[PDB]
């Protein structure tokens, strides 16, 4: 409902993340963006938004590797670390959680690294909020169980990592990245649902939902179709199914997914979707973005709520990558792939 | 099953015959000469 | 069932000797078993024999009978990627192309007229040849459907891609089809072109701000000589040295600048990239449209000659003596496969056994595993006699 | 007859990457040393390329061909010169965002040189 | 053959830099931990049409052999995946094209 809810933390983040949100690359910028082959006019579009900053004090026609990296970076650390900064509260807690579920795939994958005798010299942040040398040293360096419970203690709330290792303690799901990013996908997919059940009273989320299903069912396809030709096990959970919808069973997902190739849960999911009887790993790449991208303009609209916050957050994954391939496919002289086959922003 | 997937998987061209032992079963089946590699 | 099925009729490949006899009519031929003692009296039967051809032994019968299903399966799903690409091209409604006459005559007449009858095939030879030379003949012949195909959606691709330069938004569109010679001058050094795209609302402040926009301009060139649906196109003349300050006052102020240079061989090479994309997807779809009803028939006819000699092959293989046996084609109506089925199977299940009989109709078919295909080399489903199931 | 399966990569990451995702090289178990080496840009040294080419050119036969950027091939240009043997044999290619330069190529000023 | 491999390497470098770069992680690190053996390998023949003896290469893919394990990570999972089959498909050429050095 409306006109029954007034908390002003959820305002004050909403008008902090919607200043931020004004001056950014819309849909216009990005197809501007990716029909133009210019340096002028590439750079002008993209200097208009939160990450054109470092454009406009550092000017340049040709988009660098280290040059996207280090604003990327500052411009996801800014939008993170400046937002998470300023919020207190249950919208700043529950905020915190988002960015702990980001930075917990790559928490683990060093976890296993470190014991999988892997180099590690330099980690890249996505949307995690805590730097690669406070939070995610100490949980990399450790190794067991009670080192990771009790590091995972001491933040406040705590993470998404203290079920997937309380999970593989046991040796119950995997011994690598993939079967504990594969449940972590699912508890992170579950616990969004939860989280939009728990906070449904309060505050009214129409466009979460909408997008959290589709962005749900979309993770669970595009988590099925990594896992196929990858030689996944049947027995143990790696295809993420779990019921999200009501239209997508466990046993099409993860029997069409690992070795009877089935793309009947597409179709039988949805008709307006991008890809629902297509089979190849490129259209469904492009496809799987393109309907993640969508329903991200459309919850913007809607103010005094965190579903715009949730989808504006989970949207700069995919605008850092398409920012990224468009400044590397236009500056280094060549064309865009995956890029001009999106056209869903 | 073994003669269900061999009647499946090679028609009707062999005998399915049982025999008691002391455990363990005693199997005999009957084909060409030229069919011994199959 | 099928995947190119939508209203034809299904018809029943059953293999059994010229001695046999039903279990639910003893001392009666199969013939007037299936017309008379037929679910609904409406059982149409017809000829499906075919000459016996020369067999060495039974390994090679053995080793025919694999590779007479898997070029059986082979050419079922090469039948159905020509029909599939056949209907995707909007030629062939779900009721047209399925119920039809395809060879010019009727699925029952020209059914029950196959005698082993072709024009490159004989009668003397291994059939191990002819069932590798027609699944070449139609792989190859879905091969080239499929290239065309691929073909046809690479002029589209192209067509797609000149779409974008032949208008849209003015962001790597350029103006080819609107250029004359009294808007655009570049016969000289002194003089340029430079396009300036700007949008609805700062129509006024790019005509007031063009003058100021960059030193040594062209007045009266505020017209609009191009439009768009995001923006509008405004012509300026100037120096080459001032591009760059009219292009930073022009980013400056929010505008759009267009990189367009005066050339005749840009815009002509821009309109024969389309015309010559444009009258490339329109032959490749023509010529893919013939090739794909030509590549279906051929795929029908090689479909139907390798179903009836893996329908022989499994029924003298799984049959054993006598040598010759009666083959028939059954012709059942739409959604009366599953009576016709259990009644066939429950009435010829004696005759190989009463250990490897079960009651089953109609065919189910999955997209991680085949079955009711009766295969010999994988693990499927079994029965005591020679029975195919066939949706069209 | 054939004793060469692998082949040596000495490049930046993205090609060292592309080159070790596409499956090129290996690690062997035996010695607990990988058949390529990673170059960084500005965290590795001369030293370390030199003693890489120096160990991969002569200390093992396994290598095929030894992959060498332009860029990185610079700096090795008084070792990767004064290698002239086919076992195992050095490719210059053009590195990443680099184009081709013919000064370059071990190869081409010993075959300028009496063409 | 030098430039066509140069160029055909360049694209290879572009892509899976620009495929790295997008995925926002450290790629290398886990397809090194993840690396243990060669997919992709090749074969020394004795090619010889003239005075003297020439070393001949040909190359040879395992069956069995598959792609590695650093896909599922979402959306970086397909790219790493695409990038890597794109980065051996011309990696097989480039090795094809840079086989007559010997």
């Amino acid at each position: 409902m409306e006109g029954v809810y007034f908390n002003i933390d959820n305002g004050f983040i909403e008008g902090v993340v919607r200043g931020y949100r004004n001056g950014l690359l819309s849909n216009n910028q990005y197809i501007n963006l990716t029909q133009c082959d210019t340096l002028e006019d590439l750079k002008l579009q993209l200097s208009s938004t939160d990450y054109g900053n470092f454009l406009s004090s550092v000017s340049s026609e040709s988009l660098t590797t280290s040059l996207i990296q280090e604003y990327a970076s500052s411009k996801l650390y800014h939008e993170f670390n400046y937002i998470r900064d300023q919020s207190s509260g249950s919208t700043r807690k529950f905020m915190d959680y988002i960015t702990y579920g980001y930075m917990i795939d790559n928490v683990a994958l060093m976890i296993t690294g470190t014991i999988h005798d892997r180099d590690k010299g330099e980690i890249l942040q996505r949307c995690h909020p805590l730097g690669w040398f406070d939070t995610l040293p100490t949980l990399s360096v450790a190794t067991d169980l009670e080192s990771l419970y009790e590091t995972v203690l001491v933040d406040t709330p705590l993470a998404p990592y203290f079920k997937n290792c309380f999970d593989t303690a046991e040796e119950l799901d995997d011994m690598n990245i993939e079967i504990i990013r594969n449940k972590l996908y699912k508890a992170y997919l579950e616990d969004f649902y939860n989280f939009v059940t728990e906070e449904i009273p309060e505050p009214a989320k129409e466009c979460m939902q909408t997008l959290l299903g589709f962005e749900a069912d979309r993770r669970s396809i595009n988590i099925a179709l990594n896992s196929l030709q990858s030689s996944d096990i049947d027995p143990d959970l790696k295809s993420d199914l779990l019921p999200n919808i009501g239209k997508l069973y466990p046993l099409a997902t993860f029997h069409l997914a690992q070795a009877q190739d089935f793309e009947g849960v597409r179709a039988a999911l949805a008709n307006v979707y991008e890809y629902r009887g297509f089979l190849e790993t490129g259209n469904l790449e492009d496809h799987f973005y393109q309907l993640e991208m969508e329903l991200c303009r459309d919850a913007f609209t809607q103010q005094f709520a965190i579903s715009t916050v949730w989808a504006w957050m989970k949207s700069k994954e995919q605008e850092v990558r398409n920012i990224t391939w468009i400044a590397e496919c236009i500056a280094q002289n060549q064309r865009e792939r995956i890029n001009n086959y999106i056209s869903v922003y | 099953l073994e003669q269900i997937l061999w009647r499946v998987l090679r028609g009707n061209l062999f005998f399915k015959t049982v025999e008691i032992e002391q455990k363990n079963a005693f199997i005999v089946f009957s084909h060409g000469d030229l069919i011994i590699k199959r | 069932m099928a995947t190119a099925l939508y209203t034809a009729n299904d018809f029943i490949l059953i293999s059994l000797p010229q001695n046999a006899q039903p279990v639910t009519a003893p001392g009666s031929k199969t013939d007037s078993w299936f017309n008379e003692t037929l679910i609904g009296g409406r059982a149409f039967v017809s000829d499906f024999k075919i000459p016996e051809f020369k067999i060495g032994s039974l390994d090679t019968l053995i080793v025919e009978s694999e590779e007479l299903s898997k070029v059986d399966n082979q050419i079922g799903a090469s039948i159905g990627k020509i029909i599939e690409i056949l209907q995707g091209l909007n030629e062939t409604s779900t009721n047209a192309y399925r119920t039809l006459p395809i060879n010019n005559m009727p699925v029952p007449e020209y059914l029950e007229n196959f005698q082993w009858q072709t024009r490159k095939f004989k009668l003397d030879k291994s059939i191990k040849d002819l069932i590798t030379l027609i699944s070449n003949e139609s792989s190859q012949l879905d091969a080239d459907v499929r290239a065309t195909y691929a073909n046809y959606n690479s002029a589209k691709t192209n067509l797609a891609a000149a779409e974008r330069k032949k208008t849209g938004d003015l962001s790597v569109r350029s103006l080819h089809d609107i250029v004359k010679p009294e808007d655009f001058v570049l016969n000289s050094e002194h003089l340029t072109t430079v396009l300036v795209a700007v949008p609805k609302s700062l129509k006024s402040d790019f005509e007031k701000s063009y003058e100021t926009l960059s030193k040594n301009v062209v007045p009266a060139s505020a017209s609009v000589i191009a439009e768009d649906a995001e923006y509008v196109l405004f012509n300026v003349h100037l120096f080459k040295k001032n591009v760059q300050e009219f292009t930073t006052a022009a980013r400056e102020k929010k505008f759009i600048p267009r990189e367009f240079n005066y050339s005749e061989e840009l815009i002509d090479q821009l309109k024969k990239e389309h015309d010559s994309a444009a009258s490339l997807e329109q032959s490749l779809r023509v010529q893919l449209v013939r090739l794909a009803k030509t590549a279906y028939v051929d795929v029908f006819i090689n479909w139907f000659h390798i179903k009836a000699l893996r329908v022989y092959v499994e029924s003298v293989l799984r049959y054993g003596l006598p040598p010759h046996f009666n083959i028939k084609i059954i012709a059942v109506p739409p959604k009366n496969l599953s009576k016709c089925k259990s009644e066939l199977i429950d009435a010829f299940g004696f005759l190989g056994g009463n250990a490897f009989m079960k009651d089953k109709k109609g065919k189910i078919n999955k997209q991680d595993t085949s079955l009711h295909q009766y295969a010999s080399l994988v693990d499927t489903e079994y029965e005591p006699f020679v029975m195919y199931i066939i949706n069209l | 007859a054939e004793k060469r399966t692998l082949i040596a990569v000495i490049a930046d990451e993205d090609t060292t990457t592309g080159l070790l995702l596409a499956g090129i090289g290996q690690i062997t178990p035996e010695t607990q040393e990988k058949n390529f080496f990673v170059y960084q840009e500005g965290k590795t040294t001369k030293e370390e390329i030199t003693d890489k080419f120096n160990h991969f050119t002569e200390e093992r036969d396994d290598i095929a061909i030894l992959l060498i950027n332009q860029h990185i091939a610079e700096n090795i240009r008084a070792r990767v010169d004064s290698f002239t043997n086919a076992f195992p044999a050095i490719l210059e290619i053009p590195s990443k965002d680099h184009p081709y330069d013919p000064e370059k190529d071990s190869v081409l000023k010993r075959v300028r040189k009496l063409f | 053959a030098k430039q066509k491999m140069g160029r055909v390497m360049q694209t290879a470098a572009f892509s899976l830099a620009e495929v790295s770069y997008a995925t926002g992680e450290n790629i290398g690190y886990q397809v090194q931990e993840s690396v243990s053996t060669a997919r992709f390998k090749v074969r020394a023949r004795q090619e010889n049409v003239s005075g003297v003896y020439l070393s001949q290469f040909e190359s040879y893919i395992d069956p069995e052999i598959n792609d590695f394990r650093l896909t599922g990570l979402g959306r970086g999972g397909q790219q790493v995946q695409r990038a890597k089959e794109i980065y051996s498909r011309a990696v097989e050429t480039l090795v094809e094209l840079a086989s007559l050095q010997t």
